Order: structure tokens, then sequence, then C-alpha cells
RNA sequence: GCUUUACUGCAGGCUGUCGCUGAGGACUCUCACUCCGGGAGGAGGACACCGAUAGCCGGGCA
RNA sequence: ACUCGUACGGUCACUGAAUCCUGCCCAGUGCAGGUAUCUGAACACCUCGUACAAGAGGACGAAGGACCUGUCAACGGCGGG
RNA sequence: GAAACAUCUCAGUAUCGGGAGGAACAGAAAACGCAACGUGAUGUCGUUAGUAACCGCGAGUGAACGCGAUACAGCCCAAAC
């Protein structure tokens, strides 16, 4: 489906209405230092280490809209719950 | 499943072992300081039960009666001497680089000392080709380009008891006989031929090989079996 | 001042330095031929040696011993193991080369008793420690104010119930407070899991 | 031939013989060891802890 | 019990890297180390062996 | 162990005396050789990060793989229109 | 056992190798960390507590400091000279 980039909609920030921006979710870079990074290094030894023996799943036929709305004014953004979507087109 | 027949081999039981206490001498050069002052007579012609071929009985000069790898062409009575200016005459050991070029050699030292390693079954011989100060160009029973030291020993001649191979084994009872004598287990079954968990081609309603049998060099064993790392298979091509 | 002792200790603190690497290129050669334990008149490190408890005394005897270097010469299961008890590479001993050197030479030694060891270096395939045994029998121990405690019943064969300096450290009894809730007093009295 | 009674005749060897060291007769003349005190095997006494139940 | 391109692992083989290990991206040397030689001495040589780790193959085995 | 053995050897497999013979196929799988280029781990090295460290990235790149070739008395195949 | 099963669990259990004693082992702080102007070798008992902590964060696993008791005991080298 279409969707516009740019739109006005509420803002939980500044508590009123304002012309947001429509962005993509780009996937944050891990660092590797988290406690479940700590926990593969610590809980693999010799032969099957559990959960970590597991290799990634499958995927769904169509996944949610996976967006981030961007506040004009005060710049601050906000989630909102996603709709299934097999492509999501921005306009202008 | 359970080891296979090769894997029964390395563990050196009595099936496996050869006659060792049936055997008659482990075939080594004379231990010469420098000098050549070393020769013998040889006494008798026996037939040695490891090799299937002759093997001469030498009195040597300060009284050593040795068993020599005899090469062809040798009787009693005969003189055969040991050493640097020795005789170029078959039955003679002497190194590698006072024997002349396009002479065929046998009972050839690896490293030199040893006593002899290769071209030491039934007829073979190896054949002395290229000289030089550090290298000697022996061309083996095989075909392959051998190069070593000059110090190394050798006798001159080709092995005795030539052409044994030419006559067929004709029946199973022969080939036990010989077989016996050897350090081999005989007859042989065919994997194809066993249950599953004797063999990788064991198994199946009829007799064929489970996948398909040029193995890989990596492979351990109890699967290496088959075509062992073949650069190609058959005959055509 | 500083002792004599004080630079055989410096020169130990960097055994790949010096006139000590050359020293130790060149015994090394003679101890590879040497045997498994090997009774020596004198100890390579006298500081070391004092410093443990040695003496030049009567029933006091010092003895290198070379043990194989790496991990546990493991046997592959031969029955049914669950994936975590399948290993043999990775798996190593819980006693250390310095501990397997010291019982190798009390054995060779029945008579005498493992006072203390210390490291003389390695190669690529062994390691080397000298061994302080004491003999419990002789009168010149029996009479010393400072040795005489190991002539007692208790303390005989104190190497394979680990009361070496080398077996308490090994049985994680350095620490007197956190860390050591499952070795104090004993792995066994523990359950094991230290 | 069975393997039950006609394989039975053939039976005249004497292996497990009275020890030496424990009276038993379990010392097997041809091995020159002891199948039950361990003579001929260890200078200690043939003891395992499988004789007897796990907490006795 | 048995099979395999079932899941997961374990041996084993191949290969890089570190230690042993030294002198003057290819090369010379000899002093460790290896082998041959009864010995003198010869071949090889910082490689190989061995210890450690990494990648690949890996129903040979669990 | 083989081995008091050394290619006329002995290991690993297939077929199964003699006689007449043994066609075509290397695409897949296997084995083996080669490989400009691509891919390819760790150590060391370089950048970022941290007064250090964790960590992120880069350069280099072994066997192996991609790719090419050889091979069926190697596993096997020899149809429909 | 986890109602399968691989980590986990059974369990450092069964069993095996080595060794001492009448009891063993431990033990006079490179401790603790009710953070203190505080405690003062070590075992053990009661408790702390199924607490903290671990864990396909599933099933399960699981301390310690302190406190109340028992009994109490502190010492010897290496080196300096
Ligand atoms: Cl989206
Ligand atoms: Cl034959
Ligand atoms: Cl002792
Ligand atoms: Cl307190
Ligand atoms: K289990
Ligand atoms: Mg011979
Ligand atoms: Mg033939
Ligand atoms: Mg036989
Ligand atoms: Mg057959
Ligand atoms: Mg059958
Ligand atoms: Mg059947
Ligand atoms: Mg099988
Ligand atoms: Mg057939
Ligand atoms: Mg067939
Ligand atoms: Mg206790
Ligand atoms: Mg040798
Ligand atoms: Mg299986
Ligand atoms: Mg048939
Ligand atoms: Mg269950
Ligand atoms: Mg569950
Ligand atoms: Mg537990
Ligand atoms: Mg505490
Ligand atoms: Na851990
Ligand atoms: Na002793
Ligand atoms: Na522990
Ligand atoms: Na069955
Ligand atoms: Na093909
Ligand atoms: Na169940
Ligand atoms: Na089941
Ligand atoms: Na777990
Ligand atoms: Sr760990
Ligand atoms: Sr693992
Ligand atoms: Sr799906
Ligand atoms: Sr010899
Ligand atoms: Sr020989
Ligand atoms: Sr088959
Ligand atoms: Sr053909
Ligand atoms: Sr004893
Ligand atoms: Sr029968
Ligand atoms: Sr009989
Ligand atoms: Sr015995
Ligand atoms: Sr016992
Ligand atoms: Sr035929
Ligand atoms: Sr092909
Ligand atoms: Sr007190």
């Amino acid at each position: 489906m279409q969707m516009p980039r740019r739109f006005n909609t509420y803002c939980p920030h500044c508590n009123e209405h304002q012309e947001h921006e429509v962005e993509k979710v780009r996937s944050g870079r891990q660092t590797g230092m988290k406690w479940i990074d700590r926990q593969r290094e610590r809980n693999s030894g010799i032969g099957n280490d559990g959960k970590f023996s597991k290799v990634p799943g499958g995927d769904k036929p169509t996944k949610k809209t996976d967006l981030k709305y961007r506040c004009g004014e005060c710049g601050k953004a906000h989630l909102r719950e996603g709709w299934r979507a097999g492509r999501l087109e921005f306009q202008e | 499943g359970r080891r296979i027949q090769g894997q029964r081999r390395g563990r050196g039981t009595s099936t496996f072992r050869a006659p060792s206490h049936r055997y008659k001498a482990d075939l080594e050069h004379r231990k010469v300081e420098d000098g050549d002052v070393i020769a013998g007579t040889v006494v008798d012609i026996e037939h040695d039960p490891a090799r299937s071929a002759p093997v001469a009985a030498v009195e040597f000069e300060d009284g050593d009666r040795r068993l020599i790898l005899a090469p062809e062409g040798v009787g009693v009575g005969d003189e055969l001497q040991v050493g640097v200016s020795a005789e170029i005459a078959p039955g003679n050991t002497l190194p590698l680089a006072e024997i002349p070029e396009g002479v065929p050699v046998c009972n050839v030292e690896s490293s030199p000392g040893d006593g002899g390693k290769f071209a030491r079954a039934s007829g073979v011989n190896a054949q002395l080709l290229t000289h030089d100060r550090n290298v000697a160009v022996v061309k083996l029973p095989s075909g392959e380009m051998k190069r070593l030291d000059p110090q190394c020993r050798a006798t001159i001649g080709v092995v005795a008891g030539g052409g044994r191979t030419d006559k067929p084994f004709v029946k199973a009872g022969n080939k036990h006989h010989k077989m016996k004598a050897r350090g081999t287990k005989w007859p042989n079954v065919r994997g194809v031929a066993m249950n599953a968990v004797d063999h990788p081609f064991g198994g199946g309603g009829r007799q064929h090989p489970g996948k398909p049998k040029s193995i890989s060099r990596n492979a351990p064993p109890g699967r290496k079996v088959g075509d062992i790392a073949s650069k190609r298979t058959g005959r055509g091509g | 001042a500083r002792s004599a002792y004080s630079y055989i200790r410096d020169a130990w603190k960097n055994p790949g330095d010096g006139q000590l690497a050359e020293l130790q290129w060149q015994r090394q050669q003679e101890w590879r031929n040497e045997g498994a334990v090997e009774r020596i008149e004198r100890p390579t490190r006298l500081d070391k040696a004092r410093s443990q408890g040695y003496k030049a005394k009567q029933g006091v005897i010092v003895a290198r011993v070379s043990v194989r270097k790496g991990s546990a010469r493991k046997r592959r299961h031969k029955a049914g193991r669950r994936s975590k008890r399948q290993g043999v590479t990775r798996i190593t001993r819980r006693k250390d080369i310095q501990r397997v050197a010291e019982e190798r030479a009390s054995r060779t030694f029945p008579n005498l008793r493992v006072l203390n060891s210390y490291s003389v270096g390695q190669d690529g395939r062994q390691k080397w420690h000298e061994v302080i045994l004491i003999d419990p029998n002789h009168p010149a121990i029996q009479n010393d104010d400072d040795l005489s405690w190991i002539c007692a019943d208790d303390q005989a064969d104190r190497v394979f119930r680990g009361l070496t300096g080398a077996g308490r450290r090994n049985r994680g009894l350095s620490g007197k407070g956190k860390g050591s809730e499952k070795t104090r007093p004993s792995l066994r009295s523990n359950g094991g899991k230290g | 031939t069975g393997a039950g009674t006609p394989s039975q005749g053939k039976k005249n060897t004497t292996t497990h013989t009275k020890c030496r060291r424990c009276g038993e007769k379990s010392y097997h003349t041809k091995k020159k060891v002891c199948s039950s005190c361990g003579f001929g095997k260890s200078a200690k006494r043939r003891d395992y802890e499988w004789q007897s139940k796990a907490g006795e």
C-alpha cells in the first residue's frame, strides 16, 4: 500500500497535533556486550549448547509495518501499532 | 557397527602376523669401515620363505656366515666382493658412485648404511642413470626417478627368481600355501557380500556398493574402503 | 645489602633472557636425554629451594622430574554417552603438571616425603620440576626444629592426599574468604564441587 | 554337532584350581591368576564395591 | 540393531596460526630438534615431530 | 601390525575358470588435478571505541567452496515426442 | 526427571585409581565488607534461606557474610645482620 511521507497527526510528547514524518525503522547494530552475549560464551562447551544450538526460525507470509513517526516541531519520535502490509511505499 | 577387517589388522593378532619364527634372515649389507679387503665365497643357495626367491649363503674372509640377497647367476664357489674398490661383477656390493651408468642394480639403500631398501623382489631391478658429486639418479622398478645419495650401497645385477608372476596359481590350494608363509589373512570376502554392520558396502537386497567407491584421503579408518583417493577409475578414456 | 640468592631469583624472573637463556638451551639438551625422575646433588634454583624449606643437610633430597605438556591423555567413550560427555580433545585433568611431578618423584622414593617443588622450565613437549624430598627416619631430620614435623605418622604420603603447597593451591585453598565456599575444609566434604 | 549335551563331552581341561593365597578353587592354572583374590595379578587382595549393595 | 544429503555432537584427516624456535615476500645458514650410521660421520633443519588453537571434510562413532 | 617384507611388493576394493566379448553417457553424485577472478577462520597488523578492556570495522587470506578439467571394469543412466 | 529431547537433571551420585589416621581434612587473613569509631585462625551445630545467585529464565538447581552455640591456641622458616 501507499503511505504519505508527511501528514498531520497527534504527538504524545507535544500534547497537540503536528506535522509528522514517517520513516521505516532501520535495524540498530548490535554491540555484543549484553547479558545474552555473555551467556552464549559461558554456557557453550562440549556437545550441544541447548538454546545456543538453535538456528533462527522462519518468516510469516506478510510482516507488519515497522514505522517511526517523527514530529515536525519538537523533533521527537513515537511508535504505533503496525498493520499487515505486503509492501509499503511512500508518497513524496 | 562393527570394526571392519582392515581395522582388526592393525591390532597385530596371530591371524594377521607374519610367521617370523619360520623366517631365515634379515638380508642387509655388511658393515665395512673403509678398505674393501672384505670378500667371500658362496657356500650354498637356499630358498627364502619370506620372499619366495633364492638367497645365497656366503662365508667371508673374517669367518662370518651370513645370508645375502642373491642376484641372478650366482653359484657355489663364486667369489663376491663388498666394499668401495670392489670389482664391477654381478653379485658384488659397492656404492652407487663407483658403479657405472646404465648398469642394472638391486638391493639399493635409501640412506647410506641402512642395508638395502629398494629393488628386492623377484626379478626386479633398479637402473642407475645420472652421476654427480651430490646426486645419483636411480630408476626404481615402478618407473620412478629416485634422486639418491651416491654413498648408498647396492648389489649389481637383477634379483634372482625372475618370472615368478608369469605362471598362474591355477588353484586355490596353491594360493593357500603361499599365503600361509606371508603376513596376510586369506581368503578375501567382498565387502559387498557382507552385512551393513560389517562394512560400508554391506547390506542391500542385492550385491552393489552403497555410495560411490572412490573415497577421500581425509576419510577415517572404518570408512576408507574401495578406491582410495583415485585420480581416475576404469580402463578407457 | 642484597644476598647472592637474590641474583638467582632475579635471573629466574625471565628464563628466556640473559645468561640463563643460554644456560637452559644447553641444560635441556642433557635433560631430554635423562630419565623421568633424576636425583640431583644440588638444586638448580638455590633461592627457591631454601625459600621452600631446603637445607644442605643429611636426609634432604632433590630430584628433577619431567612430565608431558598439554591436556588429558583421554580415551574416547566405548559406550553410550550424551553429547556433553562425548569429548576427548578439550578435557584437561584437575591436577596440575607440578602435582603429577611431585607424585612421580614420591613413588621413586617410597621412604621419603615431599616437602615442596618448583618449576625449572620447559621445552615444546615437556615440563621440568625439581622436588625437595625429606627422609623422616634420619636422625639428622628428627632433631631438626624446622623440619621434624614431617616425621609425624599423619604426614605419611602427604603428596597423595594433597597436603603439599602445590596440593593446597590446586585444591583452591588459597583464598580464606569469598570464592572458597566449596573448597574449605576439603573438596570431598563439599560434595566435589570445588 | 549340538552346543549342548554333545559339546560337554570334550570338557576334561583343568583351569580353576585351589589357590595358594586364599584357598578358593579359583586359581586359573593356565593364566596363573586367581579369579577370587587376584593372586598372580596383584599384591593387594581383589575386592570391589559392587560385591555389596551401594549403601552397604 | 541398521541407514542416510534427519537433528545435534564426537573421533579422525587436511589446512592456517602460536609455542619448541636459532644466525645471516623470496633466500642462505647451523646451534636446537628429527632421521641414517657401530663409530667417525652423513641427510634434513628451524621445517618436521610434539603441545595449543582456528577453518574444512567428517554415520568412522555417540 | 604389515615387516627377517620393498612395486615380479602389499595395501584397498570390484568381478568371478576357460572361449567370444565388454557399446554410448562426466549433466547429478563421488574421487582427483587446476584455478585469473570470487568466497574463505583464528593469530599478528591497521582504523574507530575504551586514560585500559569489552566491542564495531578494515587489510591480508590457508585448506575448502564457487569456476574449469580428468575419470564409469566410480555410484549410476541408456527415455518421451 | 524435564511427562519427547540435546543444555539442564539424576550427580560430582554409582563405580574405578592412589593414600593417611584413630579420627581425617582445615587453620592463625594479600580475611570480612550487618561500610563500621565494626569483626578478628579453623572445623562443626542451629539459623541466616529455599534468601542472593544459576536456569531450553523450562523442569529444576542453590550459597555466603552475620548471628546463637560447641571448643578455643597460637606459632615456625626464607632474607636482611
Ligand atoms: Cl514497514
Ligand atoms: Cl600373492
Ligand atoms: Cl609424600
Ligand atoms: Cl562483622
Ligand atoms: K541424560
Ligand atoms: Mg632385510
Ligand atoms: Mg594377481
Ligand atoms: Mg597365516
Ligand atoms: Mg572374494
Ligand atoms: Mg548376507
Ligand atoms: Mg540378511
Ligand atoms: Mg556401517
Ligand atoms: Mg552380482
Ligand atoms: Mg554387483
Ligand atoms: Mg570434614
Ligand atoms: Mg631409530
Ligand atoms: Mg546412528
Ligand atoms: Mg557367486
Ligand atoms: Mg524424560
Ligand atoms: Mg518442556
Ligand atoms: Mg547442582
Ligand atoms: Mg562472604
Ligand atoms: Na561459568
Ligand atoms: Na614417598
Ligand atoms: Na567449581
Ligand atoms: Na534390535
Ligand atoms: Na556425470
Ligand atoms: Na517422561
Ligand atoms: Na524416548
Ligand atoms: Na539449563
Ligand atoms: Sr564457562
Ligand atoms: Sr558446542
Ligand atoms: Sr512460512
Ligand atoms: Sr640396521
Ligand atoms: Sr632392512
Ligand atoms: Sr550394499
Ligand atoms: Sr570404454
Ligand atoms: Sr605408604
Ligand atoms: Sr558346522
Ligand atoms: Sr579340549
Ligand atoms: Sr599379571
Ligand atoms: Sr578394592
Ligand atoms: Sr569369463
Ligand atoms: Sr563429474
Ligand atoms: Sr579464638
